[PDB]
């Protein structure tokens, strides 16, 4: 063999490609032709039979009153379609049909409802937005081509060429066509040349390491390597200056492309996926929290964001030292080879249970009798490894009160100027001297929150909830002692605000428990989620499309609705607004959430009926940005008594200019500066069907459908190369369940965990890997001190009962 | 250059 | 006989300008033959201008000078909107023909054509409607494609009268104005395409035979791609399970297939649909086959490209296939420079069979191959030339001007020029090759084709376009010389 000889031989083998292609296409045409369908739904008679030609001769006078239209007919004959004569013109009477229904007010995209704000990815323009026809070499052609150029200038500026995209697409198709031929051809040639040998040669050839390192790590370098000769011959035949180098095929190959204190280190390594992805807020591994980088890489709001497992696990152990037997042959008759994964299970459980509930019973329930794990635990001989600060003059965490020049001493309540930083996770005090971001990252200190690793006893910036307690209504926008939470523009914490009682009232299961909400906490409206009854209609403002109308009486001070949508950056907002624009001729659904941070809410597609509230400087509702369990949210509050049937309005603010109807940096958007269909002169619509509503009829209220959203989160997990199939399986199952609960507080985690354990009892005990992955979750939640011991004891009973029933 | 819907 | 016969121009008409007071503005954007008449009934089509619906009947004549086209109905939409879309349905009670017309106002007007009345209006879209298609499995099911970027599925059945929108194809599948919508023969799959250059395949659920307070909303297509074309897509159709589509600036009609797609397989549910997880993947599919040497197997295969020269920068030009059991499948399309093209798809197979036999005989007989036309038997031809000579039967339609004849006067094989000419029209070996039309007819004047229509028996092909012009092609005519 030589290059010349291989190339000559590949040229003959390559003849199979157009031969097989023609066989495929022809076979497909013939199968389609054979399976042609019989016409269906044919009428018994010709419905047109009784209808005569309406033609009136050209020579006749035109009919009186009725409109007439001319048609000129030509007859043709021969091979070249020559006209038989100049033609004949006829007059036809016209049947004039007036439309009787107006269209609904205009819109773009399908408007779907979301219960909560959803996180969006950054996007690129992948097409040519056609607006109208433009005459060649005109002012309009120039205006249009300048707008397209501006759009292209935003994508280059985003951080993410036509001729190359066309060439690449054409090369990708030709690579897919040739890839099934490589191995049959290599066998036919029988050169002492295999795909593995050709991948090895490619890896040992320029041109990026450590990607080439990763490949050689699995492939190695291994007599006479004439992989070079085959590679050259292939490039001579298939990569002519539809072309493809052997490299391009090999890079897309299934065996190539995807390859692009000891106890504690084992535990850290074992829990990696859970600590890296597990959300501190909602407990899901793919959710609406976290940050999206310019390249669409995601930084989850996880344990990793706060230093990983160890800083949190060490603090738990300290908090422990400063403070019934199981129904599975408990260690009580104390003291089959144990696999590596079984040893590991006992290890991460032992570590996270800490200086406590015993790991034995739980490990036995996940894996084995309780005594078996007790003696292995003794065989393995496993072992576990306040500088008084002055109170701030502007804040008292014991009394839960703000004082002095506090409005100037902090920016905790000034969400518009806040920049987001990871919760603090350092050892020493929370000061500028010790690099604490809560104390020093902003223009003024902000309070330390629930995820900061410091505690209320040692830290003077630690938020400790409000002191409010009343047999009547409390945590009011105007109170004896005022509500610190209301003053800081935040909702009450179900855990920190004890006895107000945000615990019961921020619980969605009590949303419509009217007797409960008549007393206690009045500062959990977003968490409660009970919006006022509203109805879509046509706005009273002239040529102003849709508007939102009250469908019940709303008293001044009442929560109306939340503004939901997609969470996007300022830059994504600019890209979106410009792509949807028209340089030759208005509607925006943007809302600034966090001005300084650059977080906007876009309700163009996903949101709720609040996206339809029109502008009025003198509105009857008022938006406000609230901090709600480390989520920033927009709520609307009534600023007048509103009657059922009245249109809702709010002042959009200073950053939305041309709103005159009454009665790259510049981004316009809103900013903070038996239920029946109600009686109104205005047409009212069902939000989905767009059918009109009749006043006096039941108000349509469709439950939110989030199965499409749960699907997206499941699929996001499935596409991770970093996750192992056994992990994907458990994480997808846990998230499908937990995402539905819309959790933002640890207070409700134990109840939902128990319900998960009770429901998935059978699924979990059925496969050894599920129980293993489940124990890793429990370990991460215990390390975080979020999961109480009592629920882990209960889960042991539920799991031990699940198997055995399975026998 | 630009696409056209109407007849020329 | 005459199964190989292709159409010839028989009639043409110009319908009076109806838009000049509201680029030359008047166009016939659509043409649709009535599909529910009994077998053998005179074919009827509706041609839709910006303001009118022209309903014609075609009758075969024995007189070359006689007019086969008669206008039996002429309706004016007395609104202040331009129409561009139509499809046929039937009254669920009387079985009378219903003509649906839609345009830039965003409403579907449903006309009782025999009586000249408005039967009903379908209201709900947020922008102009660009295309309509009736389901082949249910005549009461209509899909509309709109500038609002969604597809609405409507039912004219009495049980859905109060709320006729049964389904909305929404989510983020499309991001710009939709130009084309098409149903599979089974009525469960829908193809959509437009300005965003994405071609989406959606799976429709079964619609209950009762009042639906809300339509069923579909968030994800089961197959999605913006990779078949590099430009806006203005025409999409199924051809059995295969797909036909055209884009602007390409001068082709692309025949392709979704890998792993079979309409014999159970219909996937909404949650089987892939989601756009990676923004860098411009193709996604639920159908993808699991066996391939590629890590991410190919999700579609370009099969062939019908050459459609001189479309230039023009868009909103639609092609149409004649696909009926017992007759040859014929593709028709008119370009932006006064030509009508025809392809007889059954020619491909006979040509392929003839060239396979010709290639086999050349190798087995060292080029000693005599070709004889079909219409003399193979057996009797073999006796004439002897055992040393290979005999190949050639289709009679394959007319002269695999290796070529050694010299011009050789008794074996064909000239390079003959073989090249045939390959241009019939060779299907190259997915990025250009298939020359089997018939190309010149049109007098300047004409841009908008839509093509075939009669149930395929004897008529109507092409409509600019200046409100209709071109009527015929085959298997009764004209006497
Ligand atoms: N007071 C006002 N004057 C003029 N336009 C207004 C307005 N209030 C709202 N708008 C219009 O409504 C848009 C905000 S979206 C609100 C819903 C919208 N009317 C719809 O039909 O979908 C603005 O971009 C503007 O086009
Ligand atoms: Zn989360
Ligand atoms: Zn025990
Ligand atoms: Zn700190
Ligand atoms: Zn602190
Ligand atoms: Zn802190
Ligand atoms: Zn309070
Ligand atoms: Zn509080
Ligand atoms: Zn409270």
């Amino acid at each position: 063999w030589t290059v010349d000889k291989i190339a000559s031989a590949l040229s003959v083998l390559a003849e199979e490609v157009p031969q097989n292609h023609s066989r495929l296409v022809n076979f497909l045409l013939e199968e389609t032709e054979k399976r042609a369908p019989q016409p269906r739904h044919l009428s018994k008679t010709d419905p047109f039979a009784h209808m005569k030609s309406k033609a009136i001769d050209a020579n006749r006078p035109r009919p009186e009153g009725v409109p007439t239209m001319d048609v000129k007919f030509k007859q043709h004959s021969g091979e070249y379609g020559k006209s038989r004569n100049s033609g004949r013109r006829f007059q036809y009477p016209v049947v004039c049909i007036k439309p009787d229904r107006e269209p609904v007010p205009p819109y773009r995209f399908h408007h779907a409802e979301i219960r909560k704000n959803i996180l969006a990815l950054n996007s690129q323009l992948n097409f040519v937005p056609h607006l109208r026809d433009v005459d060649p070499n005109s002012a309009e052609e120039q205006k249009y081509s300048a707008w397209l150029m501006d759009l292209e200038n935003l994508d280059s500026k985003s951080g993410f060429p036509r001729s190359q995209k066309i060439a690449k697409r054409a090369q990708a198709e030709y690579a897919a066509t040739l890839a099934p031929y490589l191995e049959p051809w290599l066998r036919k040639l029988n050169i002492e040349c295999t795909k593995s040998n050709l991948i090895r040669f490619m890896a040992s050839q320029p041109e990026t390491p450590q990607q080439k390192s990763n490949l050689l790590d699995t492939y190695s370098d291994d007599a006479v390597r004439n992989a070079s000769m085959f590679t050259e011959a292939w490039d001579r035949v298939f990569n002519d200056q539809r072309r493809v180098a052997l490299r391009d095929i090999l890079m897309l190959d299934k065996n190539v492309e995807p390859i692009f204190e000891a106890l504690m280190q084992k535990v850290i390594d074992a829990l990696g996926s859970y600590t890296t992805l597990g959300c501190l807020i909602c407990f899901s591994h793919d959710c609406e929290h976290g940050e999206i980088e310019r390249d669409n890489q995601k930084r989850c709001f996880s344990l990793e964001e706060i230093g990983g497992l160890m800083p949190s696990l060490r603090r738990k152990w300290a908090a422990q030292i400063e403070q019934p037997p199981c129904r599975n042959e408990c260690y009580i008759h104390g003291t089959p080879p144990w696999s590596e994964n079984e040893v590991g299970t006992l290890e991460w459980m032992f570590a996270t249970i800490g200086y406590s509930l015993r790991p034995e019973c739980f490990v036995g329930a996940i894996l084995r009798p309780c005594w078996d794990v007790h003696r292995k635990l003794q065989e393995l001989d496993l072992r576990l490894p306040i500088p008084k600060q002055k109170s701030l003059p502007w804040y008292d965490r014991r009394k839960k009160q703000l004082m002095s020049d506090w409005a100037d001493a902090t920016i905790t309540h000034e969400h518009a100027v806040r920049e987001l930083f990871a919760p603090c996770h350092h050892d020493g005090p929370c000061t500028a001297a010790n690099g604490c971001p809560c104390a020093s990252a902003g223009t003024h200190p902000v309070l330390c929150e629930r995820f900061c690793l410091c505690t209320a006893e040692e830290c003077p910036l630690k938020f400790t909830g409000c002191a409010c307690h009343s047999s009547g209504k409390t945590c009011l926008q105007r109170q004896g002692r005022p509500c610190i939470c209301v003053q800081l523009n935040r909702e009450c914490d179900p855990t920190l605000c004890k006895g107000c009682g945000a615990r019961e009232r921020a619980d969605p299961e009590n949303a419509y428990d009217e007797v409960l909400h008549s007393t206690g906490c009045q500062n959990v409206a977003l968490q409660r989620g009970a919006a006022k009854a509203v109805v879509l209609g046509k706005s009273q403002l002239e040529a102003c499309g849709y508007g939102l109308f009250a469908a019940e009486d709303i008293e001044e001070g009442e929560f109306v609705i939340e503004y939901t949508g997609e969470l996007i950056s300022h830059d994504e907002g600019v890209r979106r607004e410009h792509r949807r624009g028209d340089v030759f001729d208005k509607v925006s659904y943007l809302f600034t959430l966090l001005e300084q941070e650059g977080i906007w809410v876009d309700a163009a597609i996903y949101g709720n009926l609040s996206r339809y509230i029109n502008h009025a400087t003198d509105g009857n509702i008022m938006p406000k940005i609230m901090y709600v369990n480390h989520e920033w949210r927009i709520k609307f509050t009534a600023i007048k008594d509103i009657k059922a049937g009245e249109e809702l309005f709010f002042n959009y603010g200073d950053n939305f200019p041309n709103l005159t109807k009454k009665l790259e940096v510049m981004l316009p958007g809103r900013g903070v500066p038996p239920l029946l269909v109600p009686k109104t002169t205005q047409p009212l619509f069902d939000p989905l069907s767009k059918v009109q509503l009749l006043p006096g009829q039941p108000l349509p209220q469709h439950p939110i459908d989030d199965s499409w959203l749960l699907l997206k989160h499941r699929d996001n997990l499935q596409d991770f190369i970093d996750l192992r199939p056994e992990e994907k399986e458990f994480l997808q199952e846990w998230d499908a369940f937990i995402l539905r609960r819309h959790i933002s507080s640890e207070q409700y985690l134990p109840r939902y965990f128990l319900r998960f354990v009770r429901e998935k009892a059978d699924w979990l005990v059925s496969k050894r890997s599920r129980g293993e992955e489940f124990s890793k979750l429990v370990a991460t939640l215990l390390a975080r001190r979020v999961l109480p011991e009592r629920v882990v004891i209960e889960a042991t009973q539920v799991l031990n009962d699940a198997r055995g029933r399975l026998r | 250059k630009a696409a056209r819907k109407s007849a020329p | 006989s005459a199964e190989w016969e292709l159409p010839r121009l028989r009639t043409s008409f110009i319908f009076q300008d109806d838009y000049k007071y509201l680029q030359d503005l008047a166009e016939f954007f659509d043409v649709k033959f009535y599909p529910y008449s009994p077998p053998g009934a005179p074919p009827v089509f509706a041609a839709t201008s910006k303001k009118h619906a022209v309903i014609c009947r075609l009758t075969q004549t024995t007189d070359k000078d006689a007019n086969p086209c008669e206008i039996i109905q002429l309706i004016r939409d007395d609104g202040n909107e331009a129409n561009c879309a139509s499809c046929w349905s039937k009254d669920p009670i009387t079985d009378q023909p219903l003509l649906c017309i839609a345009g830039n106002e965003g409403n579907v007007k449903v006309y009782n054509v025999t009586e000249g009345k408005l039967y009903r209006t379908l209201v709900g879209h947020g922008g102009g409607i660009n295309d309509l298609a009736t389901s082949p499995a249910n005549p009461y099911i209509i899909a509309s494609a709109s500038d609002d970027t969604t597809i609405r599925i409507w039912s004219l059945a009495p049980e859905h009268e109060k709320q006729p929108c049964v389904c909305i194809l929404g989510g983020e599948g499309h991001s710009y104005d939709l130009l084309s919508v098409a149903f599979h023969d089974n009525g469960r799959y829908v193809l959509s395409a437009g300005h965003d250059q994405v071609i989406n395949l959606w799976a429709l659920p079964e619609f209950p035979n009762e009042h639906m307070e809300i339509p069923i909303v579909i968030y994800y297509p089961h197959f999605s791609s913006s990779e078949i074309h590099n430009n806006l897509v203005d025409c999409v159709a199924f051809y059995g399970d295969l797909i036909l589509s055209r884009a602007c600036h390409e001068d082709t009609i692309v025949l392709w297939r979704i890998e792993g797609f079979s309409s014999d397989d159970p219909i996937p549910g909404p949650l089987d649909a892939p989601t756009p997880t990676d923004m860098t993947k411009q193709t996604r599919s639920y159908f993808t086959p699991t066996v391939s040497p590629q890590s991410r197997p190919a999700m579609f295969t370009r099969l062939a490209q019908f050459h459609t020269p001189d479309c230039g920068v023009q868009f909103f030009m639609r092609f149409r296939m004649y696909h009926v059991p017992g007759k040859h499948p014929i593709l028709a399309f008119a370009n932006a420079k006064s030509k009508t093209f025809f392809w007889d798809l059954a020619r491909f197979g006979e040509y392929a069979r003839f060239m396979a036999d010709l290639k086999e005989a050349q190798q087995s007989y060292n080029g000693r191959v005599v070709v004889v036309d079909q219409g003399i038997s193979l057996a009797q031809a073999q006796q004439v030339h002897g055992p040393g000579v290979g005999v190949v039967m050639k289709p009679a339609w394959l007319v002269p001007k695999v290796s070529a004849s050694p010299d011009p006067d050789s008794p074996f094989g064909f000239s390079r020029e003959t073989l090249q000419a045939w390959a241009d029209m019939y060779d299907l070996s190259n997915p990025v090759g250009l298939i020359k039309a089997h018939r190309s007819l010149a049109i007098d004047g300047a004409f841009v084709g908008r839509q093509v229509g075939w009669s149930p028996e395929g004897e008529w092909c109507v092409v409509v376009g600019n200046g409100n012009r209709a071109l009527i092609y015929q085959r298997w005519g009764k004209e006497r010389g």
